RNA sequence: GUCUCGUAGAGGGGGGUAGAAUUCCAGGUGUAGCGGUGAAAUGCGUAGAGAUCUGGAGGAAUACCGGUGGCGAAGGCGGCCCCCUGGACGAAGACUGACGCUCAGGUGCGAAAGCGUGGGGAGCAAACAGGAUUAGAUACCCUGGUAGUCCACGCCGUAAACGAUGUCGACUUGGAGGUUGUGCCCUUGAGGCGUGGCUUCCGGAGCUAACGCGUUAAGUCGACCGCCUGGGGAGUACGGCCGCA
RNA sequence: UGAUUCAUGACUGGGGUGAAGUCGUAACAAGGUAACCGUAGGGGAACCUGCGGUUGGAUC
């Protein structure tokens, strides 16, 4: 994330651009995940759980789009 | 309360001056429902303050209230972990209520002859930024300043 | 004592502290301040407000050099990532560049074990 | 076929920081995404592309 | 089962190399804190730390790509490059002519920890030490830290080594996806119509104590093997074999 | 001079049953540090810690 403040650009706008670029790069999440060691079984379990949750939520949304409350 | 169903209660203005501000002050000073006694004490103290200073009773009372009114206080906030003393802005009605309560407590703590004399001395000290309830406003402001770093909880 | 007018503010924003160091463009430090050293300890030391106070103190410490323009390099995930930059802009410096320099291993060494709290 | 020398084409599949963009974002087929990753790594080694934007 | 052409793949063995980052060493700037926690203290720092810049040494692992993605008998395999090398799949043929399936005993492979000899050692970290917490705290938290984790060769032969589901073959309604081949057609592209391999989720009949399984069966059948027979004692004792332990 | 089998032996190892005395609270809920498997080291005790593995983990 290298944000060069252009001429006549307000500092608040430059700061918001820098924040957006950092969020898009995802450096904070990377640091947080690298803070402590995750055992490979733990990493595999987490990835599988996330995939299962995504699929189940999509199926539930598909089912709920065809019903009335 | 939980249900948020509490309205507001109208308060009659005081006899001599027609000020709900002074009527609330009399209510705070009153004990055991002896409103006439509280009114007599307040009136005697106000006349002593008015003859001590050059302003009217209401103006001197307003000066004392301005000197005693706090702006930011500290309230406890318990989140995941430990409880923090978060500084919060005080609304004007609570500012007035706290100023009056502190003034009355300081006057009761004083050790002069009569309660009217104690109240007059406390009001004059408040107008000159001395004594109790002024030290109390100062302590509250100091605590808020010390905990200013927590003003986002 | 020599004028610079073109400096770099390095922000070291860790979870426990914020360190602000102003150097010239060649990396030679001119002054520094820290949130822990600006009268904050414990839970107060790791807040954005403490970081802002540290940034103000660093600006005061470098006031003699007459710095006008500042690049900014932020490193770390700490809460003092943006308050320091805001305070640096409010102190009068002209914020020319802002860059993230947080180190990321490309794999790297094994991190310490997870905490069981 | 993806060429590691085709820097102009390869630059469409890297971010500003130099990271390889996911195929789920670029709409690339998986078989070609693998070739893109190999080509980008070769170009990085030959210094035709940067590893990181802090160069 | 063999040959011909091609395809994808972290399949295996050997060698080289690249960039990021940590640690350590030296120097420049600079000055009073750093680090840590729930809060602290131990620890580090005026003998100049922490921070920032430059140069060097060294080990280990390969961000992004990356995916209920791929390969492999299982265990497992992830930067890039070269060398040696195993398997799978598809399209047209050509060839052999039941050469097949399963397998007691036997043999081979077999995560992590551990063992032997010789190396290596950045980071991490059993044991250990100190600081905390607590009634205590031989812990959980903090500061350190040795085997070990790494390499070569040999041993060990165990894991919730799991799909808690042996291998091989045939048969029996459907839907939506992933991945990898290949045929045909058109207005030629995120195109349409098929046809193979592997794979994820749902669900029909049927099955099941139920949960659920459901063409990758736990359905309907055949071939062969392994295994069970109330809980505890006990996968223990004794004996044998194997092992340096 | 061996083998095998029965009896017996100071002392010693763990096991079962009873009974509930002392010490803690390991497991069952996210059981208050998810549990469990193999292995290794440590500890009055249940156990704790490292390494890999499983879901037969709650919340998300
Ligand atoms: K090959
Ligand atoms: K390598
Ligand atoms: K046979
Ligand atoms: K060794
Ligand atoms: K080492
Ligand atoms: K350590
Ligand atoms: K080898
Ligand atoms: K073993
Ligand atoms: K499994
Ligand atoms: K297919
Ligand atoms: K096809
Ligand atoms: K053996
Ligand atoms: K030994
Ligand atoms: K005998
Ligand atoms: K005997
Ligand atoms: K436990
Ligand atoms: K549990
Ligand atoms: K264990
Ligand atoms: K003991
Ligand atoms: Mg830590
Ligand atoms: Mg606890
Ligand atoms: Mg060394
Ligand atoms: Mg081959
Ligand atoms: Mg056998
Ligand atoms: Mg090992
Ligand atoms: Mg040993
Ligand atoms: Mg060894
Ligand atoms: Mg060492
Ligand atoms: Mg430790
Ligand atoms: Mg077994
Ligand atoms: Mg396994
Ligand atoms: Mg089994
Ligand atoms: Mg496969
Ligand atoms: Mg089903
Ligand atoms: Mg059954
Ligand atoms: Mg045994
Ligand atoms: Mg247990
Ligand atoms: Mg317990
Ligand atoms: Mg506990
Ligand atoms: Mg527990
Ligand atoms: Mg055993
Ligand atoms: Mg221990």
């Amino acid at each position: 994330p290298v944000i060069k403040v252009r001429e006549n650009e307000p500092f608040d706008v430059a700061l918001r651009r820098f924040k957006r670029s950092c969020e898009k790069a995802g450096v904070l999440a990377e640091v947080r995940r690298r803070e402590f060691y995750e055992k490979p079984t733990t990493e595999r379990k987490r990835a599988k759980a996330s995939a299962v949750k995504r699929h189940a939520k999509k199926l539930a949304r598909e089912n709920a789009r065809r019903t009335r409350l | 309360p939980r249900r948020r169903v509490i309205g507001q209660r109208k308060i009659l203005p005081d006899p001599k001056f027609g000020s709900e501000l002074l009527a609330k002050f009399v209510n705070i000073l009153m004990v055991d429902g002896k409103k006439s006694t509280a009114e007599s004490i307040v009136y005697s103290a106000l006349e002593t303050l008015a003859q001590r200073s050059g302003k009217s009773e209401l103006e001197a009372f307003e000066v004392a209230l301005e000197n005693v009114r706090p702006t930011v206080e500290v309230k406890s906030r318990r989140v995941g972990g430990s409880t923090y003393q978060v500084p919060v802005e005080v609304r004007p009605v609570r500012r007035n209520a706290l100023a009056m309560r502190w003034i009355v407590e300081a006057a009761r703590k004083r050790g002069d002859k009569s309660m009217a004399l104690r109240l007059a001395n406390e009001l004059s000290d408040a107008a000159e930024n001395k004594g109790t309830a002024v030290k109390k406003r100062e302590d509250v402001h100091r605590m808020a300043e010390a905990n200013k770093a927590f003003a986002h909880y | 004592r020599k004028q610079v007018s073109d400096g770099v503010a390095h922000i070291h924003a860790s979870f426990n502290n914020t360190i602000v160091t102003i150097t010239d463009r060649q990396g030679n430090a001119l002054g520094w301040a820290t949130a822990g050293g600006s009268g904050f300890r414990g839970s107060r030391k790791s807040t954005p407000f403490a970081a802002q106070v540290a940034a103000e103190r660093c600006a005061d410490a470098v006031k003699e050099y007459g710095i006008k323009n500042l690049e900014v390099m932020v490193k770390g995930p700490g809460p003092g990532r943006e308050s320091t930059i805001r305070a640096l802009n409010a102190a009068g410096f002209r914020i020319t560049n802002i860059t993230d320099v947080t180190p990321i291993p490309h794999x790297g060494c094994r991190p310490p074990k997870k905490r069981r709290v | 076929e993806i060429d590691y020398k085709d820097i102009a084409t390869l630059k469409n599949y890297i971010t500003e920081s130099g990271k390889i963009v996911p195929s789920r974002i670029t709409g690339t087929r998986a078989k070609y995404q693998r070739q893109l990753a190999r080509a980008i790594k070769r170009a990085r080694y030959l210094s035709l592309l940067p590893y990181t934007d802090r160069h």
